[PDB]
RNA sequence: CGGUGAAAUGCGCAGAUACCGGGAGGAACGCCGAUGGCGAAGGCAGCCACCUGGUCCACCCGUGACGCUGAGGCGCGAAAGCGUGGGGAGCAAACCGGAUUAGAUACCCGGGUAGUCCACGCCCUAAACGAUGCGCGCUAGGUCUCUGGGUCUCCUGGGGGCCGAAGC
């Protein structure tokens, strides 16, 4: 899985200010995690079709948040993407 | 209400798959896991018990099946 | 999700009345409160009062009914017999002045949103202006 | 990492100097696979409900260990090679569910 | 012996059936098991560990409308069925034989190949059904049940059923 300790260090990494338990950047971050983490599982388990379902949902969600941020503050969008290497 | 095995017992661990002397009492004259009707167990309890007995049988302690002796 | 909150308001009142509720609360909005202000004047409701549900702005609409009746069903005549949303999102309905309609031979209301306010058909036709045709009542 | 409960059943007929050597080889597999032992209960032997491996008794080991997760499966089929082991069952530790009336 | 309404085909003195012990093999998991649970659907029940999705409740801490729907596209998709390879206990289309019957050329009985099983790639249909698209707000209650929380007589969420106000 992801242990609390692991995920917390992600949070603190992207946190827009001390204590931000969940801004946009943070949500994208934590979500980006869960995706790579799950995608990797799916390279091994190509038959877990059911879990793939949740992956589309996670992915699509990640897009809508970014989509929002692109419109909102296009700079924090560049930042957040580069700082995570996405859109490809 | 013939006899409820919830009452004839103190408190015990339902996840304890080694406590034969307890578990023994939730089976029939055959190895069969008693119905919740005779066990008096909760809805949640019975599912837990259910797994514990299965675990314990596989360990060799409780029987899968018996043979009915006309008593 | 919620898409029309004026529909939602009207429909809140409709459903309320059919059960002879004495009153129902409706999430507030400058606009809705205008429509209510109108409904008040014209006597379809006893009035609305602005209240607070869990520190959330709301509008207590206080409904009005007929008198009890004899016969084997005594549930009062409605006062708001029929309330109905006309311009809706995903088909707006704008009316020029010489196209503002008459509701029930003069007996009902059409509530209009104009650049001069939220007006009744008569109020608007008097100020010589038209606008969005919100709902009809009677 | 996670904590478990290693069960092992051995045949009852091992003389002391033979049973002692399966207890060590167990303890060296444990040793080997990161499995830090927290506590042990040798219940000795009970009479089974059915003939495991043709004999009506079985010798019982228990071990509340602390493996790292992803190696538990190795440990087991590594424990289970030893011929005098009749059954191994490792199991995740969980808080007791209490019931009465 | 088996087998049916009765019976034959079949199997049996190369010793069957019934009984005890040994071994191999495949496929499905009795009791729990519910009128229960989970899943978007198709669907999912021995046990264990690993990897993994959805989801509910409490706290009311963070973001600050970021939301809903969705032509085409893309993925999932029972059973049967196709290609290659492996597997084959039981079952069993076709086919073989026994009976029945006016005639069976079916329903009944004895066999039996595909198939049913695993992997990989296809097929993409269904009474794929709640024959009820998704999302949100509003409109009496009673009762049974699975599952959270509380100051747990009762209160308060989320499911699953039955009965019913208004209405339809
Ligand atoms: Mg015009
Ligand atoms: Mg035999
Ligand atoms: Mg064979
Ligand atoms: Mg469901
Ligand atoms: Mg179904
Ligand atoms: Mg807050
Ligand atoms: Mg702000
Ligand atoms: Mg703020
Ligand atoms: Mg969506
Ligand atoms: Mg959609
Ligand atoms: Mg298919
Ligand atoms: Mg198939
Ligand atoms: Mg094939
Ligand atoms: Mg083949
Ligand atoms: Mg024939
Ligand atoms: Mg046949
Ligand atoms: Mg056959
Ligand atoms: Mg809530
Ligand atoms: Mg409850
Ligand atoms: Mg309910
Ligand atoms: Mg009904
Ligand atoms: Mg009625």
């Amino acid at each position: 899985p992801i242990t609390k300790e692991e995920k917390q260090k992600v949070i603190q990494e992207f946190a827009r200010f001390p204590g931000d338990t969940g801004s946009t950047e943070v949500q994208v971050a934590l979500l980006t995690l869960r995706i790579n983490r799950l995608s990797e599982h799916l390279k091994v388990h190509k038959k877990d079709h059911h879990s793939h379902r949740g992956l589309l949902m996670m992915v699509g969600q990640r897009r809508r948040l970014l989509r929002y941020l692109q419109r909102e503050d296009p700079e924090r969008y560049r930042a957040l993407i580069e700082k995570l290497g996405i859109r490809g | 209400r013939k006899a409820k095995v919830k009452a004839t017992l103190g408190e015990f661990d339902l996840r304890d798959y080694r406590n034969v002397e307890v578990l023994k009492r939730f089976l029939s004259e055959t190895g069969k896991i008693l119905p919740r009707r005779r066990t008096g167990l909760s809805a949640k309890e019975q599912r837990i018990l259910a797994k514990t007995i299965k675990r314990a049988r596989i360990l060799g302690l409780l029987p899968f099946t018996e043979k009915l002796v006309r008593k | 999700m919620l898409t029309d909150p004026i529909a939602d308001m009207l429909t809140r009142i409709r459903n309320a009345t059919r059960v002879y509720k004495e009153s129902t609360d409706v999430p507030a909005s400058r606009f809705k409160e205008e429509i209510l202000r109108i409904l008040a004047r014209e006597g379809f409701i006893k009035g609305y009062e602005r209240v607070d549900v869990d520190g959330k702005p709301y509008l207590r609409v206080y409904l009005k009914y007929g008198p009890r009746r004899q016969g084997p069903d005594p549930r009062p005549e409605q006062v708001i017999h029929h309330i109905r949303r006309i311009s809706k999102p995903g088909r707006r309905v704008y009316v020029g002045v010489k196209e503002i309609p008459r509701v029930r031979r003069g007996l009902g209301i059409a509530i209009l949103s104009t650049s001069k306010g939220v007006l009744t058909d008569r109020e608007a036709r008097k100020l010589g202006v038209g606008g969005e045709l919100i709902c009809e009542v009677w | 990492m996670r904590r478990y409960e290693v069960n092992i059943v051995l045949n009852p007929n091992l003389d002391q100097s033979q049973l002692a050597l399966e207890k060590e080889i167990i303890q060296r597999a444990l040793e080997n696979y990161g499995a830090r032992v927290e506590k042990v209960e040798e219940l000795g032997l009970r009479r089974l409900a059915y003939p495991i491996a043709k004999d009506p008794q079985g010798y019982f080991l228990w071990y509340q260990v602390e493996m790292p997760e992803d190696r538990v499966n190795d440990l087991a089929r590594e424990l289970r090679i030893r011929d005098n082991v009749r059954r191994v069952m490792v199991v995740k530790s969980q808080e007791p569910f209490l019931a009465n009336a």
